[PDB]
């Protein structure tokens, strides 16, 4: 179950609203995780199911679903969100990443 | 898999046996002290209040304190009840006895479940559900028969077969069990609707004619549990051997719907001939053939559910035992008050019912074609 | 608190062997699942292998299906990954997590816990 995560970079000022869309074939469930991963750093968990949000992340993280397409919405941005953001669906034992969207600030 | 699987199924297929223990053996405890047949429908409607009652407070308690302590203590309450019912003397201190069995097996499930999901891998648990139905299904069919096997021997004797195997069953699972905004849409309510009436309607009116053939032969033919429960029991392995080995050609040609749908025309159309039954060989063959039926809708209700389901298995599993603990507390209250007003009142109630589960099937299918 | 620690990596010969093994502390092991994920350098990153404590059952991508070999003893809470074959493209630094797997009891039905990556340890590196 191959996703496709559009687009691949997106520079932005701070202080806008960021979209970011992964969209899985096969989107019967919302298995969707979001990783926030800094330059020579781990991954950290941002969004653990559609539209939920993990303790210790800020709140203008967003997630939602339409269909097939899975979206993760930034509605406020700061110098600290300047990483690379992932999509992950783990509907089964398999588990596929997206590409990246690495923001440029 | 490993024995502590087939000790978590013994614990779920001794607890259904349990459930269906009374019915071959009602005629007499609540003939010699004679008792209405509103009682004799009350217990098993009181085990199946208690059983649904206790199950979200059952599974409460297994998830705030621990799998092995909830399932041990309710082997060890079953085996109370087990060994409580078979000394008691008038009507307050069975329905006692029947409540706190309900409420041990309505809190032991829950522990169970749980444990095989926390035990079983992620791939494997469509089929445990299946093997869960089918072992639930199998207890259900199978408890008549080990009521009226001693039955015979004495009328207290079966109840110290399931308190000896409660127990057994308990020092197993003490040397074998060890521990390790969006949560209530995912469910449209438009899509679940219809094999849950199904369901409902198919364990009420099963509830239902087990409850009532009992009273029926001892009130018309007055004649002792042994074939009674031979005979519910020859139905139930005749129908499941039949579906289980026949539904090859039963998917061949046919639907899901359309097989629970003319299984309902079956069942309705044979005991209308049941109505016009009166004979010692006629009402037990009439009986036979249409227990066929009765219990061949089920593996078909249980495909359709997992089918539906697909992803949700549990929740699949726990609607379907849901709904079957109420069918099978809806039905004998109802069937004893029947038959308290009427010997063929719950046989006319029977019909009707099977004719609504036709007709709700048939609208189904309408909706399906629009 | 709860962290994760891998050893290993390094230079390795290609075709060779390396045991990759990631030490858990803070958390239960055997109610929670350890996946190994892979970050090519200047890549994307991708799930390369899961082994599930409380069940005994192991994933492995399609690309690594029969290759690597995943394993995790619960006396010492340890991980291990097994590398038989290394080639260009297993050159990466691989991260090592966890993923909680435990029903909670809604009334009626057992639901499984939402599917997360929560504890991420410092990579290791792995070249050649």
């Amino acid at each position: 179950i191959q996703m496709t995560q559009s687009p691949s970079s997106l520079s932005a000022s701070v202080g806008d609203r960021v979209t970011i869309t992964c969209r899985a074939s096969q989107s019967v469930s919302s298995a969707v995780a979001w990783y926030q991963q800094k330059p020579g750093k781990a991954p950290k968990l941002l969004i653990y199911s559609a539209s939920s949000l993990y303790s210790g992340v800020p709140s203008r993280f967003s997630g939602s679903r339409s269909g097939t397409d899975f979206t993760l919405t930034i509605s406020s941005l700061q110098p600290e969100d300047f990483a690379t953001y992932y999509c992950q669906q783990s509907s089964s034992s398999l588990i596929t990443f997206g590409q990246g969207t690495k923001v440029e600030i | 898999m490993n024995k502590q699987i087939f000790v978590l199924y013994f614990n779920i297929f001794l607890i259904f046996l349990g459930i269906g223990l009374v019915i071959p053996v009602l005629p007499v405890y609540l003939k010699d002290l004679g008792l209405t047949g509103s009682d004799l429908g009350l217990l098993v409607a009181a085990f199946a209040l208690s059983q649904m009652i206790i199950s979200p407070f059952g599974g409460t308690l297994a998830d705030k304190l621990g799998k092995k302590l909830i399932i041990c203590i309710g082997l060890i309450l079953f085996s109370v009840s087990e060994f409580m019912f078979a000394v008691g003397h008038n009507f307050s201190v069975l329905m006692l006895s029947r409540v706190i069995g309900g409420m041990s097996a309505g809190m032991v499930m829950p522990g169970v479940t749980g444990l095989i999901a926390d035990i079983s891998p992620s791939h494997q648990k469509a089929k445990n559900f299946g093997y869960m139905s089918a072992i639930i299904n199998s207890g259900f069919i199978l408890g008549p028969g080990i009521g009226g096997f001693m039955a015979e021997v004495s009328h207290r004797m079966p109840f110290y077969f399931a308190g000896a195997l409660g127990i057994l069953a308990f020092i197993m699972s003490i040397v074998l069990i060890h521990d390790p905004p969006q949560l209530l849409t995912k469910i449209n309510w438009k899509v679940f609707i219809t094999p849950v009436i199904l369901t409902l309607v198919l364990s009420f009116g099963l509830s239902a004619f087990e409850t009532l053939y009992s009273l029926y032969t001892a009130d018309k033919v007055n004649y002792s549990p042994k074939d009674i429960s031979i005979a519910i029991t020859g139905g139930g392995i005749f129908g499941a051997l039949f579906q289980i080995y026949f539904f090859d050609k039963f998917m061949k040609y046919f639907s899901e719907l359309t097989f629970i749908a003319w299984s309902l025309l079956y069942s309705v159309v044979v005991l209308i001939l049941l109505v016009f039954a009166n004979d010692y060989w006629s009402i037990m063959l009439i009986s036979f053939v249409v227990f066929i039926g009765f219990n061949m809708i089920r593996p078909a209700i249980t495909n359709y559910f997992s089918n539906i389901a697909g992803e949700r298995q549990g929740f699949a599993g726990g609607l379907n035992s849901t709904f079957t603990s109420m069918g099978n507390f809806i039905g004998p209250l109802i069937a004893g008050a029947l038959f308290d007003v009427h010997i063929e009142a719950p046989i006319y109630m029977a019909i009707g019912v099977s004719l609504a589960g036709v007709v709700i099937v048939l609208i189904e299918k309408q909706h399906r074609a629009k | 608190e709860v962290q994760l620690v891998e050893s290993g990596g390094g230079l390795v010969q290609p075709g060779g062997s390396l045991r990759l093994s990631c030490a858990a502390s803070g958390f239960t092991f055997s109610s929670s699942s350890i996946h190994w994920v892979r970050q090519a350098p200047g890549k994307g990153l991708e799930w390369v292998a899961s082994i599930s404590s409380s069940s005994g059952s192991t994933s492995y991508a399609d690309s690594v299906k029969g290759r690597f070999t995943i394993s995790a003893d619960t006396s010492k809470n340890t991980a291990y990954l097994q590398m038989n074959s290394l080639r260009a493209e297993d050159t990466a630094v691989y991260y090592c997590a966890r993923m909680s797997v435990e029903n909670h009891w809604y009334y009626f039905y057992w639901y499984m816990s939402p599917y997360a990556m929560d504890y991420w340890g410092q990579g290791t590196l792995v070249t050649v």
